[PDB]
This record gives C-alpha cells, sequence and structure tokens, in this order.
C-alpha cells in the first residue's frame, strides 16, 4: 500500500525538518554558553551585598502571603520548562485562597498567555533580550515589585540550571526572612539583586530546555526517517518489481 | 447464494453470511492463469471486475424477499488499493474497514472511525441528533489525526491550550469506539455488551460535550454504556 513519490515527500519534509531542529540545538547551545558571560558578570555584585548584608545584631511577618513573580520565555520549544512553572503557579494560587487576591506579575508572553485567561494579574513583560538579559528594564521590575507592597510578601517561580541541561522548577521566596540604618536602600537592591538572578538561572533554563528540546526533536525526527526509509525502500522494491512483471508481461503477449 | 435465493425469490428476509468474499476473487486467479488469460495489473485475471459483478448484485433484496448479507473481506498485505477488495468497494452499502494500526493499540474492533461509511449517514436516515454527533466525532478524531506528526516530533508541548484538549476528547473518543464482544471473553475473560444506538449515540454526546474531560484514559477502554465509564473510572482510584 501507499505512493512512492508519496515517500519521498515525507523523507525529504523530515529531513529538512531535522536540518530546522538540530539547527536550533547548537543555536540554543551556543546560548548557554553566553548565559554564563551574564551569569559570571554578576557574580561579583552578589558576592559585594551578602557582604554588606552582613545584619547588624541591633520587615518581618507583617500581615499575609500575596502575590507571585513568575519568570519565563517569549518563545516555545523548551520542553516543559513552560507549563511546569506555569503549573506551580496555578497550583498554589487556587493550595492557597479561592477568592480573586493573590496578585500577579509575569515576564514572557507564554506566562502571561496562561495567566490571562486565568482571571489577577498585575504587570507585563514582553521582550526580553534572551541570553542576555537586559539588567536595565528587569529594574524597572524591581521597582513595580517592590513599590507594589497594595501588597504583601512575594514568592518567584522559575527553574534553576545544574550542568548544561539537567534542571529543576523552584519557590525559593521574596520579601521575608533570610549614616546607619539606611534599609530603605538595601531592600530595594536587595530585590533588584534577586529578581534579576531569578532571570539569568531562568534565562540558563530556557536556552538549555531549548537546547534539549530541539535534539528530541531532532534525534526523533532522525528516526522518522528509519520508519520512513524502511516503508520507501519496501515501496521502492514492489515498484520496480511491478514495472519489469509489466514490461515482460505485455512481451510474452505478442 | 443460490440458497439465500431460494427463501427471497420462493417464498422472508434472508441473512447472508459470507465469510472472505476474497477467497472467490483469489481463487480466481488460481485458475486464471491455466485458463490461458492476459494477466491483469498484481496477476489478477482480467475479469476481476465483471466477476465479481455477476456475483453481488446477486446478493440483493427486490419487491420478492430481502436479503441483508455482511461479507468478510481480507485485506491481502493490508493493502486496500489491491484489485479485489478496491473492486469490492463499489458493492456495499456500508462499510466497516478494519485496521492493523488500531488493532496493535487495543482498539477492538479495530475499525477505521474516518474510513468505514454508511450511506445512512444522512440526517434524513438516521435523524440529525445522531447524524451531527456522527461527523462531530469523526471531526475532532481528524483533527487529532493531524496533529500527530507534530505530536512525534514534538510532543505536546509547543500545541495549543486549544489543540490538546482536542487530543484528550479524541484519544478517549477512540477509546470509547472499543467495545466488548460477547465473542471474547473465554480469551480475555470479559463479558461482553450490547450498546443500544440511543446509549451510543448519547454517551459519545456528553464526552463531546466535556461531562468527562476528568476521567483517565484508561477508564473508556473496552466497556459497553457510557455510565460503565465512569463505573470502571472509581475502580482506579
Amino acid at each position: 500500500m501507499a505512493s512512492l513519490r508519496d515517500i519521498k515527500t515525507r523523507i525529504n519534509a523530515t529531513k529538512k525538518t531535522s536540518q530546522i531542529t538540530k539547527a536550533m540545538e547548537m543555536v540554543s547551545t551556543s546560548k548557554l554558553n553566553r548565559a554564563e558571560q551574564n551569569a559570571k558578570s554578576f557574580v561579583p555584585y552578589m558576592e559585594k551585598i551578602q557582604e554588606v548584608v552582613a545584619n547588624v545584631a541591633l520587615v518581618s511577618r507583617p500581615v499575609k502571603k500575596t502575590g507571585y513573580l513568575v519568570i519565563t520565555s517569549d518563545r516555545g520549544l523548551a520542553g516543559a520548562y513552560n507549563s511546569n512553572v506555569l503549573r506551580l503557579v496555578y497550583q498554589t494560587i487556587q493550595r492557597h485562597a479561592c477568592p480573586d487576591e493573590y496578585a500577579i506579575i509575569v515576564i514572557g508572553r507564554v506566562g502571561l498567555s496562561f495567566f490571562r485567561k486565568r482571571n489577577v494579574i498585575l504587570d507585563i513583560t514582553r521582550l526580553p533580550d534572551q541570553p542576555s538579559f537586559a539588567d536595565i528594564k528587569e529594574i524597572a521590575r524591581k521597582t513595580v515589585g517592590l513599590f507594589a507592597d497594595t501588597f504583601d510578601e512575594l514568592y518567584m517561580y522559575y527553574n534553576h540550571y545544574v550542568s548544561a541541561i539537567q534542571q529543576e522548577v523552584t519557590e525559593r521566596k521574596l520579601l521575608p526572612l533570610t549614616q546607619e540604618e539606611i534599609l530603605d536602600v538595601l531592600l530595594p537592591q536587595y530585590a533588584e539583586s534577586l529578581i534579576y538572578g531569578a532571570l539569568l538561572d531562568a534565562k540558563a533554563s530556557e536556552h538549555a530546555a531549548r537546547m534539549t528540546a530541539m535534539k528530541n526533536a531532532t534525534d526523533n525526527a532522525n528516526e522518522l526517517i528509519r520508519t520512513l526509509t524502511l516503508s520507501y525502500n519496501r515501496a521502492r522494491q514492489a515498484a520496480i518489481t511491478q514495472e519489469i512483471t509489466e514490461i515482460v508481461a505485455g512481451a510474452n503477449a505478442l | 447464494l443460490t440458497m439465500a435465493e431460494y427463501f427471497r425469490d420462493e417464498q422472508q428476509d434472508v441473512l447472508l453470511f459470507i465469510d472472505n468474499i476474497f477467497r472467490f476473487t483469489q481463487a480466481g486467479s488460481e485458475v486464471s492463469a491455466l485458463l490461458g488469460r492476459m494477466p491483469s495489473a498484481v496477476g489478477y485475471q482480467p475479469t476481476l471486475a465483471t466477476e465479481m459483478g455477476q456475483l453481488q448484485e446477486r446478493i440483493t433484496s427486490t419487491a420478492k424477499g430481502s436479503i441483508t448479507s455482511i461479507q468478510a473481506i481480507y485485506v491481502p498485505a493490508d493493502d486496500y488499493t489491491d484489485p479485489a477488495p478496491a473492486t469490492t468497494f463499489s458493492h456495499l452499502d456500508a462499510t466497516t474497514n478494519l485496521e492493523r494500526k488500531l488493532a496493535e493499540m487495543g482498539i477492538y474492533p479495530a475499525v477505521d472511525p474516518l474510513a468505514s461509511t454508511s450511506r445512512a449517514l444522512a440526517p434524513e436516515i438516521v435523524g440529525e441528533e445522531h447524524y451531527q454527533v456522527a461527523r462531530k466525532v469523526q471531526q475532532t478524531l481528524q483533527r487529532y489525526k493531524e496533529l500527530q506528526d507534530i505530536i512525534a516530533i514534538l510532543g505536546m508541548d509547543e500545541l495549543s491550550d486549544e489543540d490538546k484538549l482536542v487530543v484528550h476528547r479524541a484519544r478517549r473518543i477512540q477509546f470509547f469506539l472499543s467495545q466488548n464482544f460477547h465473542v471474547a471473553e473465554q480469551f480475555t475473560g470479559q463479558p461482553g455488551s450490547y450498546v443500544p444506538v440511543k446509549e451510543t449515540v448519547r454517551g459519545f454526546k456528553e464526552i463531546l460535550e466535556g461531562k468527562y474531560d476528568h476521567l483517565p484514559e484508561d477508564a473508556f477502554r473496552l466497556v459497553g454504556r457510557i455510565e460503565e465509564v465512569v463505573e470502571k473510572a472509581k475502580a482506579m482510584g
């Protein structure tokens, strides 16, 4: 059964698919080893904050637990990198309280996509720069993230990074328990700092999760060849057998 | 055939059960060679078509008596393009095309939900309610069919929150299309079921209408009336 020239169309389609796939894997592998570059470049600033935030012996539990911050990408083909975080979020919101309460900030369309239809939205972030996340326009989110305090005690949701592509989703928390007495300046510069680091590790995941999801596809696509190469040969055979049988059977007729 | 033709033209309605009408045409080619005939496509008898025409129309109901016939049609090498079953198609008012794929899926009877047809599917025959569901099922089964290459390459991750739903329904609908055949039991050990038409029509409605979008697939596998699915559902935990 089936065609031949319809088996070629499939092979070549698959091939050009594997191509485009493996392209992006390498491309997203090129965006892992630039995540360090902006990961490193942030190593010092973090050190020289906890060193400052050494904490004198001389805002603890205020009232509630309210808003979240949910880190993602705008682009797809990342494996579950999105759905996962967008699960914990959706769980420990509805595992939380069930009024229209418990509010939200999202980074990357894909997040805002689900969050939108569900309700409880607060802010927006689109077009993060990819491997180089611009520390700048995340600074506008620290402001919204803090000044929002209209708020109490936020948690941040994203994926961590351990060794190339292997990763896991987390809730580290932040806005609680870890001139003179200038907290008006450390409170802010300690959130701007965390929401940022969160990204670098988020993105590091993104590219990774994509680097892989674009391997799984490549690898799989490559198997689609085997499954077709086989059905092509078979249809290559029955065809060359029918053609011949036709050419002889038309001679014996003479 | 002549047997059934008796009760039809000499007296009542008749059920003609012909098991593998293929073997007729098949044996045909066996002789066609020795007759000194010019072989046709695939090496079949140059008369294959007509030889079947002269034995089909005979199996028909008249103003005298009625003949409801059900014929088993073997598919050589799973090729529906083979002259035997191919040529046979234009001989039936209703077909049930069985697929090996669906069979290994565990879907029994393994019946193509998008291939099998009947002249009955008309609103002018089966009623509107039964019609629209009919296509509704097929619609969502096809929409799942198209999606399959992506799933097979990219998994379900990059599908929309709308296409995913269609993947669930479709599956569970393609599973509910499985049935317990009384002539099974001795093997599997399950008893069996005859699902009334009103209950099939309804069962799928709810599924398309989403009363069941919570129940896992496996619950819908190998059952009768839709109620049973709910039963076998809780049994799951």
